[PDB]
């Protein structure tokens, strides 16, 4: 049950980081306005400013599940996921990329309103 | 209290942590139960390429002998640590390999661990630990930097 309503978000998000389309305004909604954001060892404070700087300097992408944990932390009111993912960028190899996610419980009661507080995309390997 | 942790602009804590419990992940796997609480929760999984100290402990006795070389190859491992606000701790990932032992030989293997942790007791709970073991491969990360690719966010 909960299972999937998570992967599926975590789905959703892939989804987004994907998209060329710079109408990008409700993906930024997903972060609330207190953040922790690291992308290739890049602090970010504001999901805007990545976000931004991902239109802005990413490439196209490609993103494919391929392993998706998580435990729901008692009190915290929140979870945390241990995904994982291969990329291409024009298309080209896939590489490696590890990701955790902080994100709010509100989400299985289908609220999405910025429920990602944690953000942790680091590229573990590439091609060969 | 050898798990005893601060939240250092240096990194030199999460470092110090993701050592000792490697370490004795490695040799002594029973004494990092005392980490672990009723609540604490484990996973695994393995990428196409558990409850309470008890249930931790069953599969953590299951789980393949391994060894890690984190203090003798740094440059081999990457590791980000984020404020965890919301449960007054932090979140500690480690990416990297390690040596695996079932028939009897030794195979390196990839590795994402992230240990979710909440300071306590001069020391600290794991409330949550996220194994992912995976095809080895070399780090994407690496550098001529001889020494542990660090990230703090907050
Ligand atoms: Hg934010």
């Amino acid at each position: 049950n909960q299972a999937q309503i998570t992967a599926t978000f975590t789905k959703k998000i892939l989804a987004h980081l994907d998209d060329p389309d710079s109408n990008l305004a409700q993906f930024v909604q997903l972060f609330n306005p207190n953040c922790r954001i690291i992308f290739n060892a890049t602090p970010f404070a504001q999901a805007t400013v990545f976000l931004q700087m991902w239109q802005n300097q990413v490439v196209q992408t490609q993103h494919a599940l391929t392993g998706v944990d998580y435990h729901a932390i008692p009190g915290s009111g929140t979870l945390i996921c241990n995904v994982n993912c291969k990329v291409r960028f024009d298309w080209g190899p896939y590489f490696g990329i590890s990701l955790q996610l902080i994100i709010d419980d509100r989400i299985f009661r289908n609220d999405f309103n910025g429920v990602i507080s944690g953000f942790n995309y680091n590229m573990v390997y590439k091609p060969e | 209290q050898q798990f005893f942790f601060e939240n250092d602009a240096l990194g030199q804590s999460s470092t110090d942590f993701a050592t000792n419990f490697l370490n004795l992940w490695d040799n002594n796997r029973e004494q990092l139960l005392n980490l672990y609480s009723p609540q604490s929760q484990f996973s695994v999984s393995v990428d196409s390429t558990s409850i309470g100290q008890e249930s931790i402990n069953s599969i953590f006795k299951t789980l393949p002998k391994t060894k890690h070389h984190l203090q003798e190859q740094p440059n081999e491992y990457s590791m980000e640590t984020i404020s965890y606000p919301q449960i007054n701790g932090f979140v500690i990932t480690l990416h990297g390999f390690f040596e695996e032992t079932s028939n009897n030989k030794l195979s390196k293997k990839s590795f994402d661990r992230t240990w979710v942790i909440v300071p306590m007791n001069n020391s600290v709970i794991i409330a949550s630990d996220l194994l992912t073991v995976r095809a080895y491969s070399t780090g994407a990360w690496k550098t001529a930097s001889i020494a542990i690719a660090q990230a703090a966010g907050s």
